[PDB]
């Protein structure tokens, strides 16, 4: 996360952090729920075994609320290849229950239809993680949470240098030096409506970090939920 | 009518039957009596700040 905030105690608890034997955070994730998460597709290489860890806060500092969980199986997206980086998207079932308390919560995944229609249209939204500060740095220390605005479809396509599919879209700056970044992959992107967030998209790919004239390419959830599902009732 | 107007006046979801909205409401959840609101079932509903 490169500018943006801290995340403060309650604020972004559906965050989750795949870790490496070497017990170091790559990847972010998003609880759905006390079994299942959702996480980026390229996410499911950048490692051999994996964990995934929750109520984390602060990456050295045992706040006691943390908890490590095993991954029981892994539900990757058939059509995603990395030469487009389409279809970036995958659900983990967790070998143990999430037990939800402070810093532990789910977040909720909306239907399709209303989705589009009020969560994407909505102004901003916010994408979070422990990904780097800025392009070249290093994995962040504590958890950040970035208000990142929707971006115009076609601003989108003209901006990138890559195919920019109907299963992902556009979400940052222009200018302005935030954005999410490398690590903050798989995070969570999530839209704010009336005091309940929503999952809206999966951090996925960009050009850089923060760079002027392109923007945070995140994955379409409102374009895979039927998957999701069909994902949690395990298929 | 209209979940345009300010999404029916609902709480989460809002939906339309040819003529009304019909609002509804995510897993863990369920519609109080004035069929607008929503309100949760355990201590840690979906989308919800743990402060
Ligand atoms: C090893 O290379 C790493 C990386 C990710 N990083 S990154 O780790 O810093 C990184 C990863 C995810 C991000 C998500 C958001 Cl919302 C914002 C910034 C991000 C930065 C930047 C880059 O230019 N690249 C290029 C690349 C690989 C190639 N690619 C496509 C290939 C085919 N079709 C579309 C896109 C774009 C992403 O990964
Ligand atoms: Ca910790």
């Amino acid at each position: 996360i490169v500018g943006g905030q801290e995340c403060k105690d309650g604020e972004c608890p559906w965050q989750a952090l795949l870790i490496n034997e070497e017990n170091e955070g790559f990847c972010g994730g998003t609880i759905l729920s006390e079994f299942y998460i959702l996480t980026a597709a390229h996410c499911l290489y950048q490692a051999k075994r994996f964990k995934v860890r929750v109520g984390d806060r602060n990456t050295e500092q045992e706040e006691g609320g943390e908890a490590v969980h095993e991954v029981e199986v892994v539900i990757k997206h058939n059509r995603f290849t990395k030469e487009t980086y389409d279809f970036d998207i995958a659900v983990l079932r967790l070998k143990t229950p999430i037990t939800f308390r402070m810093n532990v919560a789910p977040a909720c995944l909306p239907e399709r239809d209303w989705a589009e229609s009020t969560l994407m249209t909505q102004k901003t939204g916010i994408v979070s993680g422990f990904g780097r500060t800025h392009e070249k740095g290093r994995q962040s220390t504590r958890l950040k949470m970035l208000e990142v605005p929707y971006v115009d479809r076609n601003s989108c396509k003209l901006s990138s240098s890559f195919i920019i599919t109907q299963n992902m879209f556009c979400a940052g700056y222009d200018t302005k030096q935030e954005d999410a970044c490398q690590g903050d992959s798989g995070g969570p992107h999530v839209t704010r409506f009336k005091d309940t967030y929503f999952v809206t998209g999966i951090v996925s790919w960009g050009e850089g970090c923060a760079r002027k004239g392109k923007y945070g390419i995140y994955t379409k959830v409102t374009a895979f939920l039927k998957w999701i599902d069909r994902s949690m009732k395990t298929r | 009518k209209l979940c345009s107007l300010d999404n029916g006046d609902c709480d989460q979801f809002c939906h339309e039957e040819q003529n009304s909205v019909v609002c509804s409401c995510a897993r863990g959840y369920t519609l109080a009596d004035n069929g607008k609101a929503c309100i949760p079932t355990g201590p840690y509903p979906c989308g919800k700040q743990t402060l």
